[PDB]
């Protein structure tokens, strides 16, 4: 229409929603080391995933934000860290790891009492556009018979990694609950792909299961209204 | 252009269809490839093909294309379906870019290892769809028409053509490393015929790429 | 420092905001943009593409999905009703959630415009007959026979044309009904198949558009 | 006190929340904002959402816009 | 070549020529590599072959 | 004071920011800038300088490092393979981490462009012979002999020229292989040393560049 701004592909992708959920309890077994990590899995949520396979070649940026709250929702005087891990850089392995003080890894000091801060990452893919389907082998190496260390994390598709840590030699005094939101500014796609409609079986692999359901069965017969 | 005595009878009244109104491009020829005839049956569910890996065995320059790395050509694909004037049937031809083959993970435990070489190699003849409603990939068959395609009806036509340029995942593309595309043929209305008539419908597909590149590297 | 106090509500965080943030990498240079034959602009042109529609939904077996998307026709039935396509409302369940148009409209709340459909016939070259396309406006009662439907806007099928038969709905915004009826009996020459199957196509017109987004998701 | 509260606008098409742990809270298409109440009160605005051209406080007819005029419709 | 089928018939045919010296043909694929003529039943007898040289 | 509320995330502290701070000394005057013959602009021109490369790595003794950077040649070996330089990938360990080009690329993640190498010979003035330079493209199997390598892009060495022999790699981006083979036997006049030692040089072409920085450090 004349006012078609709300109907464009940007508007069709203009929404900040739930992307990540990571918890850091004071004591427990989910993270007995005081820190956690999160891989960017857009395909994890079938809501946002089902959108992207409508096209095959697509480009998108993103911005990320962090929220710190207690199970009751109170605010406490502590700081938390966030840093982007490029594929070449190594992930942290311990709470006292040397990766925290690495200069080449961008990190920011943030006070959670300050209303939540938000950061953005530009286009990091070495290729021209993202490809959600790679019609070939997951690994880009010359070997096609072994279990290579580069399997799963290929330089041609991965788009980064985040880690969280509370810095300070003194022990943390409060429980933490962390929620993650993301949104895109520039989105551009080239070629449409038929929509994926049937039930999913795996979290990131389009393989499906032998029990067949149809998307609709409401209409009984042609003669029936 | 004959290999000894290869002078087939070809149609001169093809129905010209253009793709997006765009002819192919330069660097970013008269050999007509011949494939084995396909038999269409009443209970048949449709077939599929994968290029360029399977294409490197049928063509005269295709056989040499096994050793050629890059491509630079325009595709004129001819699909031919000859039938009598009193036969019944309907066929769909379409091209699905970046067509990822859907493996089937059955059994009591829903987990499998790296795809077996048996599934990866169906041969140069082609394979049959296990459940053609989802194209054996969980992708609904209702939505193929958004991609380039053509309608083939026995009452209407006997041949069709498709022209598609090179679309790849990278500006610098490898044909022997990256699977480009594939062709899908599936019946929509099952073929019917009178008792005693010919029960086999021939299908032939013809394509004519221009040329490929050798490449090569040393240490 | 400079004397100015912002009105209360400075740190409100709403998703719709047109905010720009400092890049995490202020020195990286993005990869050059290339030209790709594929290109997408809006949702309107994607609605302008043709896709098949389904009518029959009797069988439910896994090896039996195909005869759903098409409906049969036989010469024994005559002067009656072959198939009655369900109510015209793409957003809701029925015929249109199978095609691309309804599903994309599924991500929206309300829409307005005109819709058009085209029909294709898959009979033998030696076959002939007459067919009727019936459209009734919303509000009006259910059609009774070919005569009642013929009063309104109807399309008559001729087998001298293969698929030139098409219908255009002037307006859609409780819901309209369309049905198919036998104007004459089906006659077939001897030595030819006694039955055929029918398929249809649908798309969206130029003036069709959506207004407001909806947070709708079903699986998974 | 140090706590946060949520506010979101529900369009007529969107479904209302039914439980505290409902899936509607994390729905992306429903606009919601994270706000700290220690911050002096924040204010938000909504533009014209009526599908019609202007509002009508009196509808000289039936409350329901459906084709049925005898039942207790959900609308 | 001339064809004497019915008006309602259809099908596909192949004409194979191999140059002297070359081994015997095996199937349609091997012969298709060389100069071959493909028969179309949309044409009645337009199918013809020309041998560039014989000695 | 002036009515405007900044969006949340005002005091985020990221290292990449292009922020300017008030000087601690607002009255000091910096020392005048002088002209120095040395001058540096980017990392590209520093890659455009020549540096030696190493092949042999058999001995490890402290007083034995020098015979690593050069590899020997003898007249007894003929019609075979003298030395096979390791896979072409400057960032990873192998040949190139000894030279300046690989080490500076060590502070980066990915790179693209073309590479060139030049070879120098240190034989006697009275010596003669023939030598072969072999390059195989990535993907292709390992070379077998001089004949297989000769099919691809190869460089033939002539002793009528001292060091005019050079090789250029059109593209590098799993890794390519280069090797040296004996095209003919080594012949030497009587009264001359029976063996010699060989050295080589390497550099980067104009179109060679890096894209993204990496946080890599080894010692200490």
């Amino acid at each position: 229409s004349h006012s078609t701004a709300e109907t464009t592909l940007d508007s069709f992708f203009s929404r900040a929603g739930l992307v990540g959920e990571i918890d850091l309890p004071l004591e427990g077994t989910t993270n007995p080391n005081g820190y956690a990590n999160w891989d960017i899995d857009i395909t994890g949520y079938a809501q946002m995933r089902r959108k992207v396979e409508l096209f095959t070649y697509m480009r998108f940026d993103a911005e990320f934000t962090f929220v710190a709250c207690t199970p009751t929702g109170q605010v406490v005087p502590q700081l938390l860290q966030y840093m982007f891990v490029p594929p070449g850089a190594p992930e942290p392995d311990s709470r006292e790891s040397l990766a925290w003080q690495t200069a080449t890894n961008p990190s920011v000091f943030v006070k959670l009492s300050d209303p939540p801060a938000q950061v953005s990452v530009p286009f990091m893919s070495p290729a021209s556009a993202y490809q959600w389907f790679y019609d070939g082998y997951p690994t880009f190496g010359e070997h096609k018979q072994e279990k290579d260390l580069e399997y799963g994390a290929c330089p041609n598709n991965m788009m980064g990694t985040f880690s969280v840590r509370t810095v300070g030699t003194s022990k943390s005094k409060y429980p933490l609950v962390i929620r993650i939101y993301m949104r895109m500014k520039h989105v551009r796609a080239w070629i449409p792909r038929p929509m994926r409609n049937q039930n999913y079986l795996f979290k990131a692999n389009p393989n499906y299961a032998g029990n067949f359901i149809k998307p609709t069965g409401a209409s009984r017969t042609a003669i029936t209204t | 252009l004959t290999i000894g005595n290869s002078t087939i009878t070809t149609q001169e009244a093809a129905n010209i269809i253009v793709g997006y109104g765009e002819w192919p491009s330069y660097c970013s020829v008269n050999r007509f490839y011949t494939l084995d005839t396909k038999l269409w049956e009443k209970s048949s569910k449709g077939w599929y093909w994968k290029f360029p890996d399977v294409l490197t065995e049928t063509g005269v320059f295709g056989q040499n294309a096994q050793f050629h790395y890059l491509y630079r050509s325009g595709f004129c694909i001819h699909v031919q379906c000859n039938a009598s004037k009193f036969h019944q049937g309907a066929l769909l031809v379409a091209v699905l870019p970046e067509y990822v083959i859907g493996t089937v993970a059955g059994g009591t435990g829903t987990e499998d290892s790296h795809p077996p070489y048996k599934q990866t190699q169906p041969g140069a003849d082609g394979f049959e769809l296990q459940h053609p409603y989802v194209l054996d990939a969980g992708i609904p068959i209702s939505q193929l028409t958004v991609c380039p395609h053509q309608w083939i009806n026995l009452r209407t036509n006997n041949c069709a053509t498709i022209i598609v340029p090179y679309i790849n995942a990278l500006p610098f593309d490898s044909a022997l490393n990256h699977c480009n595309f594939g062709l899908l043929v599936v019946p929509i209305s099952p073929l019917d015929y009178d008792q005693g008539a010919t029960p086999v419908i021939p299908i032939t597909i013809t394509l004519a790429p221009m040329c490929s590149e050798f490449a090569g590297l040393r240490q | 420092g400079f004397p100015t106090e912002l009105k209360p509500g400075t740190n409100q965080f709403l998703t719709t905001d047109d905010g720009v943030s400092a890049p995490i990498l202020p020195n990286f240079h993005p990869t050059p943009c290339i030209h790709i034959p594929g290109e997408v602009r809006n949702l309107l042109e994607l609605c302008q593409v043709e896709t098949i529609l389904e009518v029959n939904n009797v069988p439910t077996n896994a090896t039996s999905l195909m005869e759903r998307l098409r409906f049969p026709v036989s010469a024994q039935a005559g002067k009656g009703e072959l198939c009655a396509v369900f109510r015209a409302d793409p957003g809701r369940s029925g015929p249109w959630q199978s095609t691309l148009l309804g599903q994309l409209c599924g991500y929206y709340t309300q829409w307005s415009g005109s819709l058009e459909v085209t029909f294709m016939f898959t009979g033998s070259f030696m076959a002939t007959g007459k067919m009727l396309i019936a459209y009734t406006p919303p509000g009006g009662p259910l059609p009774k026979d070919r005569a009642t439907a013929m009063l309104g806007t109807h399309v008559i099928w001729d087998f001298g044309l293969q698929s030139s038969v098409t219908l255009v709905i002037p307006w859609i915004s409780t819901t309209g009904l369309v049905s198919i009826w036998y104007q004459t009996n089906y006659v077939v020459p001897i030595g030819a198949p006694n039955t055929a199957y029918i398929i249809a196509l649908a798309a969206a017109q130029k003036n069709f558009t959506m207004q407001l987004c909806k947070d709708a998701s079903d699986i998974l």
